[PDB]
C-alpha cells in the first residue's frame, strides 16, 4: 500500500530475506566460535 | 522658552518621540550605574561601609 | 543614482509554492510556508516547507547527542555554575586525551567523552552527506554537490582521525571548543616550524584568495548586466543573449581572454574544492615525511637569507 | 650571592639587587606565585589546567599554571 | 619504505610535482572549456588567407555538446556555426583596431551598445509548459505586497523630468515572483511599450518613475510586441538593447570626454 | 491505546525509536570500555 | 582578435580622457588614455624590481632564485622622509608606480563599461582591493610615523613580514575584527562552491533527461535546508561577503599598533570585568 | 477548538494521558525507593 | 489523522507489544548472564 | 486538579506536547545519570564495592 | 486588586502564554538547581552527610 | 476583541488559571518549608 | 500628577506595553541576583551564615 | 511479520543495512587493534 507491494510479492520477498539472514548467522557464529578457540575473552 | 514651542509636534508625532525618549533613559540610567559599579570609589557595595561582618583560607596571589 | 538592483523596491505576492512533485515512495513535505517582508528586500519571501526522511532523523539524533555531550563537559568544567558558564564561554572546551595514552581509550574526565563525541558527530555527518546524494538523485540533477561535500568531509577526517591514527596517539586531535581550537592551531604550527613555508599551505592560501576573487567578479559582472536579464543564467546558457555576450567582451577586453556562462560556473568549482583537497595533504605531511618545515625550505632553497645584524650566543654551545 | 655569582643576568649595565627590587617598601612582596589549583571541579572529574580565562598566560585559553 | 627517496630528493617534494603535472591537466581542460562560444575568432589573419587559416589559438576546440530542451522545443549544440553579419557602422580609420562609426541615426542602428543577436522567437515556459513573463492582467492569484506603493498610475518622466506617460500594467513572473516589466501608455502616440525595471528608479515619495536612459520623446520608438499577452526572448532582447543604447546616444555630452 | 497510531505516523515513530535504541546501545557499550571495572578487552 | 559576435560593439567614444587621440584596440586588449598609462606605470615598476634583484641587498646575498628576491622598505630612522636610493628608495618609487597602475586599470575599466553600456559594479568592487592595498602602505605607516612599516617586496619575505607583524601582539587570533574577517572568507568559499555545484546540476543532467527549470533550483535547497535565496540573490549575497571580508580585514590591520599597543586576549578583559560575574 | 479536536476527542485523550502518567511516576516512586534503600543522600 | 483506520492500527499495535515483548525478554535474559559474570551493585 | 482541565487539549495540539514531553524526558533522564557519574560518592561503576 | 482582571485574557493569546510560562519555569528550575549545586554549603550530594 | 475569544470563553479561562496556580503555590511552600528545616540559608 | 494622563493609552498599543514591561522586569531581577551574588558581602549562600556543615 | 514490506522499501532497506553492516564491522576491527591485547598486528 504505502509502498505499493502486494503481499504475494512480500512473501517471496521475506522468503529470501530470512534465508539470507539464516545464511549469514551461521558463518557469523562459526567465526565466533573459531574466534574464541583462539583467546577467550571472558 | 517661546510661548509657540507647542508646534513643534506638528512635525515629529508622538509615538516615535515618547517611545525613544522611555527606550534611551533606561539605557542612560543602566550605564551610569554600571560606571559607577566599575570604580572603586563610588561602588556602594564592596565600599566596606558598613563594617563587614563577613569573614574573608590560603590564597592564590597570582591572580 | 541609477537602480543597482542591489535591494527589492516593490515586491509581488503569489501563493506558496509545495515543490515539485516527488516520485512515488516519498514522506510528504513537513511544514506550511510563510512569508518574510524584510527577508524579501534582498533575496526570495519564503521560508518552508522541508524534506524529512529516514537519513535526515538519523543524522539530527547523532548530531544532538554529539553537541549535548560537548555542552555537558563545558558546563562541568566550571563546577556547575550558570553564571560562570556564560562568563568563561568562548574559553571553556572539551579537549583530547593525554599523550600518555597512545589510540587507547581513557577514562571519562579524561577523554572518553572527547572519543564518543567524535564519533557521533562523525556519524551524524557521514549520514547528511548520505541526504545530499538521495535529495540530488530523487529529482534528477547530477551530483556535483555531493562530490564537494566529500572533498570537505575528507579535510575533516584528515584534521580529526586520519592524522592521530598515523602519529600513533590521540592528543595530536584538535579540542572542542572557541579559543581551545584557536590555541591548536596556534601551537601547531608553532610546533612543526612555521607552517608558512609548507607549500601545500601556500596553495591552499592561494586557492582561498582566488575563490574570494572569482566570487566578487562573477557576482558584479551579473550585477552589471542584470538589466539585460542576465540573472536568468539557465537561459543564457541554453540560448545566448546580450548578457552572456556583453559579460564576455567586457573582460575580453580588460584582460585579454574570457570564459563562458556556463564555463565560468566550473571555474567556481574547481576553484574551491581544491582549497581543501589540498588542505587535506598539507597537513598529512606535516610529522610523518617532514619534521621542521623552515628546515625543509632551506635545504631546498626556498627561504630567503638577511644580513647579520643582530644575534645570539647559544648557551648549548660552549 | 644574586650581586656576585649571576653577574651575567643582573650586572650587564651594573644595576644591581636590592632589598627594595622585590618589597618596594612593603614586608610581603607585591607579586609572588604558589602552586594554583584551578578552578573547582566535581569531586570525579579530572582537572586539565586550561580551557578558562587568567590573568597568569595574559587572559589566553592556554594552561594557567607554567610556574611550578 | 622511508621518507627519502635519495640525497636530495623526499616525498613532499615529488608530491608538489605532481601537483603541478595535474593543474597543468586541469588548466587545459578549463582553458578548452572556456571555447565552446565565440570560437573560431574573426580576425584580418583569416579573410586575408581566403578563409584557410582558422584563428583558435591554445587549446583548439572541443567536440560538440548537446543540450536537449523541455517541452521538446529542441536541441542545441555547445559549441556551433553562426551566419556572419554585416554590420551597420563603418570603420573610423582603416588600420587594424580602429573603431567603427554607427552609421544612421545611434538610436535606431542596431550598433554598439544598442546591438543584440537574434535569439529564438519562442516563448520561455513553466514546469506546466505555461508562459512564463505575463502581465498581472492574466495572473490573477497574484498580489501586490503590503505596505508598497502599488505603482498602477504613477506617472514616468523622461531624462530630462518630462512627463512620458502612466503606468498600465505590471508584467510578472509565474515561476518566481517578481516584477520583469511595467507597461507605459505614452500620451504621444496612443500606444503602449514596456520598460525594463533594470532602467527605471522608484521615487516613493511622490509616487514617480525616472528613466534616466532615454528622454521623454524617445518613448515613441521603442519595439512592439507579436501579442499581448506574452513575450518571447527575441522581443525581450530587442526592448533591452533599445534602451541600453540611450546610454551612450542619449545626449551629446555622453560621448565625452571629460577632458 | 493502539489508536495512537492514529496520532503518530508508523514510518516515522519506528524509525525515531529504532536510532534512539541504536545510539543507546553504542553509547553504553562506550561507557563500558572506558571504565577499568568492566572493560573487557584486558588481560583477565 | 575578436570572437564571432564582438565586431557589434567596437564603437568610438566613450571615454573619459583623451577623445580620439588613443581609442583604438591593440590585440584583444582595449587601450585608450590610461590603457598607455597604466602600462608603463606597470613597466618601470617591473624594471627597477629586476634592478633591484640585480643589485641585492648586498654584493654576497645577491641572487636570482625567484622565492629569494626581495626589496625592502627604509630604516625607522628616516621617518617619513625621502630615503636614498640604495637604502630603501627604490621601495617608495616601486609603491608609487604600483599605485598608479592600480588606478590606471581601474579608470580603463570605467571606460570599458561606459562604451558596453553596463552597469559600474565591477571598478567599485576592485576599488576594496585598491583601498587594502592602500591601508597596508600608505595609512598604516603614516599613522605609525615612518615608511618601514611597509612590507617589503618579495615573494617568501612578505611572509616573514606577516609572522613578525603577527607576533608582535603575542596571540593575533585572539583580534575580533580578524574574526569577523575570517567567518566572511569561509562563509564566501562555501556559498560559491554550492553555487557552481547547483548550476552544474542542472545544466548537466543524468543521461537520457533534459535541461531542469527554475523551479528544480529553489525545490532542491528547499529541501535540504528549507529555504532558497534566488538566482539574482545568490550573486548579491556573493558580492556582498566577498567585500565584507576584505573590508573588516583592513580594519583588523588598522587598528594593530595604531589603537592598540597591547596583547590581543587583553581586549577581552572588558567582558570579564563586568559587574554581572 | 483551535487544534481541530472536538469535545469528545479531547476527554478520550485525556483520560489515557492520565492513566499513563500515573503509571509512569508509579513506576518512578519505586525505583526511588529501591534507589534510596541502596544508598541514602539525605 | 495519520490515513490510518481502526484495523490498520490494531494489526500494527499487536504486531509491535508481540516484537517488544520478544525484545525485552531476549534484554532480560542477557542482563542475567552478565550479573552472574560479575556483578555491579 | 479542575473538573474541567480537559479543554486544555482544545488550545495545545497533543501531537506537538507528546514529542516534547518525549525528548524533554529523556534528555533530563540522561543529564541526571550523568552527573551521578560525574562524582565519587554515587559512582556505581568505579566505587569498587562490591568485593572489589 | 479588581475583579475585572480576567480581561487580559482577550489582550493575549492564551496559548502562548502558556508555553512561554511553562519554559520559563523549567528553565528557571534548572538553573536554581544548578546554582545551588555549585556551592559547598548546599551541595547535597557531596556534603559526606550521611557518611 | 482582538484575540478573538467570546466574553465567556476569556472569563472562564481565568477560573481555571488561578486555580491551577494556587496549588502550583501551594506546593512549592511545602517543599521551601521541608528545605528550610534541612538547612537554613539566612 | 495630571488628570488626563489616561490618553497615554490612545497612542501606544498596550498589548505591546505589557510585553515589553514583563520582559524588562523579569531580566532586570535577574541582573540585580547575579551582581549580588558577584559580591563577598551580599552572597548570601556562601557567606558561612549562618554555620557550615561541610568541610573545604 | 512479512507485512513489514509494505511499509519500508527493500531496495533503500537492503542499501542502508549494508551499510551499517559495513561501518561496524569496521568500528569493532579498530576497537579491537586499538586494545593491546587482541592486537593481532605483531606476528606470533
Ligand atoms: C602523476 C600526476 C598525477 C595526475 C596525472 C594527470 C594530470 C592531468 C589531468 C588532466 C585532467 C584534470 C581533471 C579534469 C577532468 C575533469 O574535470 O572532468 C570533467 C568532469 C565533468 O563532469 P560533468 O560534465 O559535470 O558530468 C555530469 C554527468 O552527468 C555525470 O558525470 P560522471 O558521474 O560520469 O562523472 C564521474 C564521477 C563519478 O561518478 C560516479 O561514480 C557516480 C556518482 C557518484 C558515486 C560515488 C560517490 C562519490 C564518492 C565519494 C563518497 C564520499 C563518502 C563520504 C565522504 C568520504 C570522504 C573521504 O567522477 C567522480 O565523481 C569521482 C568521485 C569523486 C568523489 C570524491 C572527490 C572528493 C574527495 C577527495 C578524496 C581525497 C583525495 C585526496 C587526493 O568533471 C568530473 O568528472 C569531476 C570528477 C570529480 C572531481 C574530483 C575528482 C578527484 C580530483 C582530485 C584532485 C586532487 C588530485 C591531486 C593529484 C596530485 C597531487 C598528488
Ligand atoms: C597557484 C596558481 C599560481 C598561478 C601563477 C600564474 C598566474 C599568472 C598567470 C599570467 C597569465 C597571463 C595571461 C596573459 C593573457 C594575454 C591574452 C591572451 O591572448 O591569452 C592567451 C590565452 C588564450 O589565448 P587564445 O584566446 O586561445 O588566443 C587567441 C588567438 O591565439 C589569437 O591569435 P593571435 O595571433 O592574436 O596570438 C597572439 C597572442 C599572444 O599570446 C601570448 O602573448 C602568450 C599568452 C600566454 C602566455 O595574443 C595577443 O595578441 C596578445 C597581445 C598582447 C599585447 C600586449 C601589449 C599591449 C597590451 C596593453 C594592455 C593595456 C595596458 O589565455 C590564457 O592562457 C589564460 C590562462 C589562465 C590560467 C590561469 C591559471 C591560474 C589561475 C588561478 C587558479 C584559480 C583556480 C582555478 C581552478
Ligand atoms: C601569525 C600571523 C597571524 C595572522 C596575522 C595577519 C597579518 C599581519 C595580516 C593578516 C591578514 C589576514 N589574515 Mg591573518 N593571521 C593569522 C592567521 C590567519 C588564518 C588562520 C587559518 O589561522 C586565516 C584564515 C587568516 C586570514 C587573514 C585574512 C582575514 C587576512 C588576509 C586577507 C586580506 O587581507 O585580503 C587583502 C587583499 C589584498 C591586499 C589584495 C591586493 C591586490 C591588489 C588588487 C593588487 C593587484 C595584485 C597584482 C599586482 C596584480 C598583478 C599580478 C599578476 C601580474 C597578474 N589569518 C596568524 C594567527 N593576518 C592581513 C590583513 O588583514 O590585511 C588587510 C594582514 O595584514
Ligand atoms: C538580598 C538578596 C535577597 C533577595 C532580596 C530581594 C528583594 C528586596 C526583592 C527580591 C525580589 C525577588 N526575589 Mg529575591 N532575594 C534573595 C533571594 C532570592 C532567591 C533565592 C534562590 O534565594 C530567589 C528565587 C529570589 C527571587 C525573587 C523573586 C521572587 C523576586 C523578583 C521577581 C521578578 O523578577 O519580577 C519580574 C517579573 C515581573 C515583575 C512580572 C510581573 C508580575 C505581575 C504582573 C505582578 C504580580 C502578579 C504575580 C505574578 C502573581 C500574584 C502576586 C501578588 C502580588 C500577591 N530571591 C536574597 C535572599 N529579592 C523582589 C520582589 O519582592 O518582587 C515581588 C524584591 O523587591
Ligand atoms: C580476532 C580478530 C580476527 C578477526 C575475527 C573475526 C570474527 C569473529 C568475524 C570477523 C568477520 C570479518 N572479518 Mg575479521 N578478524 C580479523 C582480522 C581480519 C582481517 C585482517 C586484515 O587481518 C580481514 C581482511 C578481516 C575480514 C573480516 C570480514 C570478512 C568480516 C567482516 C565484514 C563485514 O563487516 O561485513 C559487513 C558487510 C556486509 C555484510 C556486506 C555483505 C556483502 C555480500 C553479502 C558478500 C557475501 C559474499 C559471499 C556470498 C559470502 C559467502 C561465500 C564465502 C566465500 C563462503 N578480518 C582478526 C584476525 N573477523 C565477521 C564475519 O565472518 O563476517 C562474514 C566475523 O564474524
Ligand atoms: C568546498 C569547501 C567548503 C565547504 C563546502 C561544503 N560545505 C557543506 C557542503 C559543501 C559542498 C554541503 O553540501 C553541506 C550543506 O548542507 O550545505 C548546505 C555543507 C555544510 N557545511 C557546514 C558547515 C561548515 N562548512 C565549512 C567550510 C566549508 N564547506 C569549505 C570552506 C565550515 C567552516 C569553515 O568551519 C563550516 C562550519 C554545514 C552547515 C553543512 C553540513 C551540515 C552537516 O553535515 O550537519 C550534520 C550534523 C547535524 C545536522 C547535527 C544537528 C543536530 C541537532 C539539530 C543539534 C541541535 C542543537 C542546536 C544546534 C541548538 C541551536 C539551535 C538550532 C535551531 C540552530
Ligand atoms: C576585493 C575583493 C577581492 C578582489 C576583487 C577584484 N580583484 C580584481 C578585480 C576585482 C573585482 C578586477 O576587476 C581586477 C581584474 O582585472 O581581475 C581580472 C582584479 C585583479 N586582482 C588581481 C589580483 C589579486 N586580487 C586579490 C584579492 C582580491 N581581489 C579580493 C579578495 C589578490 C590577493 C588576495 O593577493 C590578488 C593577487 C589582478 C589579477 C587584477 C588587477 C590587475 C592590475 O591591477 O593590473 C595592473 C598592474 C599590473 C599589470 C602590474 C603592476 C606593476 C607593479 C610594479 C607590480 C608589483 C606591485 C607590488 C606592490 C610589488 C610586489 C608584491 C610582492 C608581494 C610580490
Ligand atoms: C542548551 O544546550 C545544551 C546544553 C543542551 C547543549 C549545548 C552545547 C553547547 C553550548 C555546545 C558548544 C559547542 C562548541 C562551541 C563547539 C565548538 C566546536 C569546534 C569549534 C570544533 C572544531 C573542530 C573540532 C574537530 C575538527 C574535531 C574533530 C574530531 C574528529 C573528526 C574525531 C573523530 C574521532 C573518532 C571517529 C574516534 C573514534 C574512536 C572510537 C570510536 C573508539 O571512539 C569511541
Ligand atoms: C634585602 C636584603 C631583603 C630583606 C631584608 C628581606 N628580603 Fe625578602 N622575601 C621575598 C619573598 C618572595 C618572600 C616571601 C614572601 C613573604 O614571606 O612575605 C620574602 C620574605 C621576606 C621576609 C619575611 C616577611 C614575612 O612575611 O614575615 C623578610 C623579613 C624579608 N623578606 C626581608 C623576596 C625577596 C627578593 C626577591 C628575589 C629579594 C631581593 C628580597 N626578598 C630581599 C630581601
Ligand atoms: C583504520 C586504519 C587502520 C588502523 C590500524 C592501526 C590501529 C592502531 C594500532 C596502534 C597500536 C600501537 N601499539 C603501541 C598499541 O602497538
Ligand atoms: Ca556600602
Ligand atoms: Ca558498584
Ligand atoms: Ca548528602
Ligand atoms: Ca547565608
Ligand atoms: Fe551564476
Ligand atoms: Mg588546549
Amino acid at each position: 500500500s504505502m509502498t505499493g507491494l502486494t503481499e504475494q510479492e512480500a512473501q517471496e520477498f521475506h522468503g529470501i530475506f530470512v534465508q539470507s539472514m539464516t545464511a549469514f548467522f551461521g558463518i557469523v557464529v562459526i567465526a565466533h566460535i573459531l574466534a574464541w578457540l583462539w583467546r577467550p575473552w571472558l | 522658552m517661546s510661548p509657540d514651542l507647542w508646534k513643534i509636534w506638528l512635525l515629529i508625532d508622538p509615538r516615535r518621540v515618547l517611545i525613544a525618549v522611555f527606550a534611551f533613559l533606561t539605557i542612560l540610567g543602566l550605564a551610569i550605574h554600571m560606571i559607577l559599579l566599575s570604580t572603586t570609589e563610588f561602588n556602594w557595595l564592596e565600599d566596606g561601609i558598613p563594617a563587614a561582618k563577613v569573614q574573608q583560607t590560603p590564597v592564590v596571589p597570582q591572580r | 543614482p541609477e537602480y543597482q538592483n542591489i535591494f527589492t523596491a516593490v515586491q509581488v505576492r503569489a501563493p506558496a509554492y509545495p515543490g515539485v512533485p516527488l516520485p512515488k515512495g516519498h514522506l510528504p513535505r513537513i511544514g506550511r510556508p510563510i512569508f518574510s517582508y524584510w527577508l524579501g528586500k534582498i533575496g526570495d519571501a519564503q521560508i518552508g516547507p522541508i524534506y524529512l526522511g529516514f537519513t535526515g532523523t538519523l543524522s539530527i539524533i547523532f548530531g544532538f547527542i554529539a553537541i549535548f555531550i560537548i555542552g555537558f563537559n563545558m558546563l562541568a568544567s566550571v563546577d556547575w555554575n550558570i553564571i560562570q558558564f556564560v562568563k568563561h564561554f568562548f574559553w571553556l572546551g572539551l579537549e583530547p586525551p593525554a599523550p600518555q595514552y597512545g589510540l587507547s581509550i581513557p577514562p571519562l574526565s579524561e577523554g572518553g567523552w572527547w572519543l564518543m563525541a567524535g564519533f557521533f558527530l562523525t556519524m551524524s555527518i557521514i549520514l547528511w552527506w548520505v541526504r545530499t546524494y538521495k535529495r540530488a538523485e530523487a529529482l534528477g540533477m547530477s551530483q556535483h554537490l555531493s562530490w564537494a561535500f566529500a572533498a570537505a568531509i575528507f579535510f575533516y577526517l584528515s584534521l580529526g582521525f586520519i592524522r592521530p591514527v598515523m602519529m600513533g596517539s590521540w592528543a595530536e586531535a584538535v579540542p572542542f571548543g572557541i579559543f581551545p581550537h584557536l590555541d591548536w592551531t596556534a601551537a601547531f604550527s608553532i610546533r612543526y616550524g612555521n607552517l608558512y613555508y609548507n607549500p601545500f599551505h601556500m596553495l591552499s592560501i592561494a586557492f582561498l584568495y582566488g575563490s574570494a576573487l572569482l566570487f566578487a567578479m562573477h557576482g558584479a559582472t551579473i550585477l552589471a548586466v542584470s538589466r539585460f536579464g542576465g540573472d536568468r543564467e539557465i537561459d543564457q546558457i541554453t540560448d545566448r543573449g546580450t548578457a552572456a555576450e556583453r559579460a564576455a567582451i567586457f573582460w575580453r577586453w580588460t584582460m585579454g581572454f574570457n570564459a563562458s556562462m556556463e564555463s565560468i560556473h566550473r571555474w567556481a568549482w574547481w576553484c574551491a574544492v581544491l582549497t581543501v583537497i589540498t588542505a587535506g595533504i598539507g597537513i598529512l605531511l606535516t610529522g610523518t615525511v617532514v619534521e621542521n618545515w623552515y628546515l625543509w625550505a632551506i635545504k631546498h632553497g626556498v627561504a630567503p637569507a638577511y644580513p647579520e645584524v643582530v644575534t645570539a650566543v647559544d648557551p648549548y654551545a660552549t | 650571592a644574586a650581586n656576585s655569582d649571576w653577574k651575567q643576568h643582573v650586572a650587564v649595565n651594573g644595576t644591581g639587587v636590592t632589598c627594595y627590587t622585590c618589597h618596594r617598601g612593603n614586608p610581603v612582596p607585591k607579586y609572588v606565585w604558589v602552586t594554583d589549583p584551578g578552578p573547582n571541579q566535581p569531586s570525579g572529574v579530572k582537572p586539565t589546567g586550561q580551557n578558562y580565562a587568567s590573568s597568569t598566560v595574559a587572559y589566553a585559553a592556554l594552561p594557567f599554571d607554567p610556574y611550578t | 619504505m622511508s621518507a627519502a627517496i635519495t640525497e636530495y630528493m623526499d616525498v613532499a617534494q615529488l608530491t608538489i610535482w605532481a601537483f603541478w603535472f595535474f593543474f597543468a591537466g586541469l588548466i587545459i581542460y578549463l582553458r578548452r572549456e572556456d571555447k565552446r562560444e565565440g570560437y573560431p575568432l574573426d580576425s584580418d589573419r583569416t579573410e586575408r588567407s581566403g578563409g584557410r587559416v582558422k584563428v583558435v589559438g591554445f587549446p583548439d576546440l572541443a567536440d560538440p555538446k548537446t543540450f536537449v530542451l523541455p517541452h521538446n522545443a529542441g536541441t542545441v549544440m555547445a559549441p556551433r556555426v553562426e551566419a556572419p553579419t554585416s554590420i551597420n557602422a563603418t570603420p573610423v580609420a582603416p588600420f587594424p583596431g580602429a573603431p567603427f562609426e554607427p552609421n544612421g541615426d545611434p538610436m535606431l542602428s542596431g550598433f554598439g551598445p544598442a546591438a543584440s543577436p537574434d535569439r529564438a522567437k519562442h516563448c520561455d515556459l513553466t514546469f506546466e509548459g505555461l508562459p512564463k513573463i505575463v502581465p498581472m492582467r492574466v495572473a490573477t492569484d497574484f498580489s501586490i505586497a503590503d505596505k508598497d506603493p502599488d505603482p498602477r498610475g504613477m506617472t514616468v518622466v523622461g531624462l530630462d523630468g518630462e512627463v512620458a506617460g502612466t503606468i498600465s500594467d505590471i508584467w510578472v513572473d509565474r515561476s518566481e515572483p517578481q516584477i520583469r516589466y511595467l507597461e507605459v501608455d505614452v500620451s504621444a502616440t496612443k500606444k503602449k511599450v514596456l520598460l525594463p525595471i533594470g532602467f527605471s528608479r522608484f521615487d516613493k515619495k511622490a509616487g514617480k518613475v525616472k528613466v534616466a536612459a532615454i528622454k521623454a520623446a524617445h518613448f515613441a520608438n521603442v519595439p512592439a510586441l507579436s501579442k499581448p499577452d506574452q513575450i518571447t526572448l527575441y522581443e525581450e532582447d530587442k526592448v533591452c538593447a533599445y534602451y541600453a543604447g540611450g546610454k551612450l546616444y542619449a545626449t551629446a555630452e555622453r560621448a565625452g570626454p571629460l577632458l | 491505546m493502539h489508536k495512537i497510531w492514529q496520532i503518530f505516523d508508523p514510518r516515522r515513530t519506528l524509525v525515531a525509536l529504532f536510532g534512539f535504541l541504536f545510539v543507546l546501545g553504542l553509547l553504553i557499550h562506550f561507557i563500558l570500555l572506558s571504565s577499568p571495572a568492566f572493560n573487557w578487552l584486558s588481560g583477565s | 582578435a575578436m570572437l564571432s559576435f564582438e565586431r557589434k560593439y567596437r564603437v568610438r567614444g566613450g571615454t573619459l580622457i583623451g577623445g580620439d587621440l588613443f581609442d583604438f584596440w591593440v590585440g584583444p586588449f582595449y587601450v585608450g588614455f590610461f590603457g598607455v598609462t597604466g602600462f608603463f606605470f606597470a613597466l618601470l615598476g617591473v624594471l627597477l624590481i629586476v634592478w633591484g634583484a640585480t643589485i641585492g641587498p648586498n654584493a654576497e646575498l645577491q641572487t636570482y632564485n625567484i622565492w629569494q628576491i626581495s626589496i625592502a622598505p627604509p630604516d625607522l630612522s628616516y621617518g617619513l622622509g625621502m630615503a636614498p636610493l640604495t637604502e630603501g628608495g627604490l621601495w617608495q618609487i616601486i609603491t608609487i608606480c604600483a599605485i598608479g597602475a592600480f588606478v590606471s586599470w581601474a579608470l580603463r575599466e570605467v571606460e570599458i563599461c561606459r562604451k558596453l553600456g553596463i552597469g559600474f559594479h565591477i571598478p567599485f568592487a576592485f576599488a576594496f582591493a585598491i583601498g587594502a592595498y592602500l591601508v597596508l602602505v600608505v595609512v598604516r605607516p603614516i599613522l605609525m610615523g615612518a615608511w618601514g612599516h611597509g612590507f617589503p617586496y618579495g615573494i617568501l619575505s612578505h611572509l616573514d613580514w606577516v609572522s613578525n607583524v603577527g607576533y608582535q601582539f603575542l596571540h593575533f587570533h585572539y583580534n575580533p575584527a580578524h574574526m569577523l574577517a575570517i567567518t566572511f572568507f569561509f562563509t564566501n568559499c562555501l556559498a560559491l562552491s554550492m553555487h557552481g555545484s547547483l548550476i552544474l546540476s542542472v545544466t548537466n543532467p543524468q543521461k537520457g533527461e533534459e535541461v531542469k527549470t527554475s523551479e528544480h533550483e529553489n525545490t532542491f535547497f528547499r529541501d535540504i535546508v528549507g529555504y532558497s535565496i534566488g538566482a539574482l540573490a545568490i550573486h548579491r549575497l556573493g558580492l556582498f561577503l566577498a567585500l565584507s571580508a576584505v573590508f573588516w580585514s583592513a580594519v583588523c590591520i588598522v587598528i594593530s599598533g595604531p589603537f592598540w599597543t597591547r596583547g590581543w586576549p587583553e581586549w577581552w578583559n572588558w567582558w570579564l570585568e563586568l559587574p554581572l560575574w | 477548538s483551535m487544534t481541530g479536536l472536538t469535545e469528545d476527542e479531547a476527554k478520550e485523550f485525556h483520560g489515557i494521558f492520565t492513566q499513563s502518567m500515573t503509571m509512569f511516576f508509579g513506576i518512578v516512586i519505586i525505583a526511588h525507593i529501591l534507589a534510596w534503600l541502596w544508598r541514602p543522600w539525605l
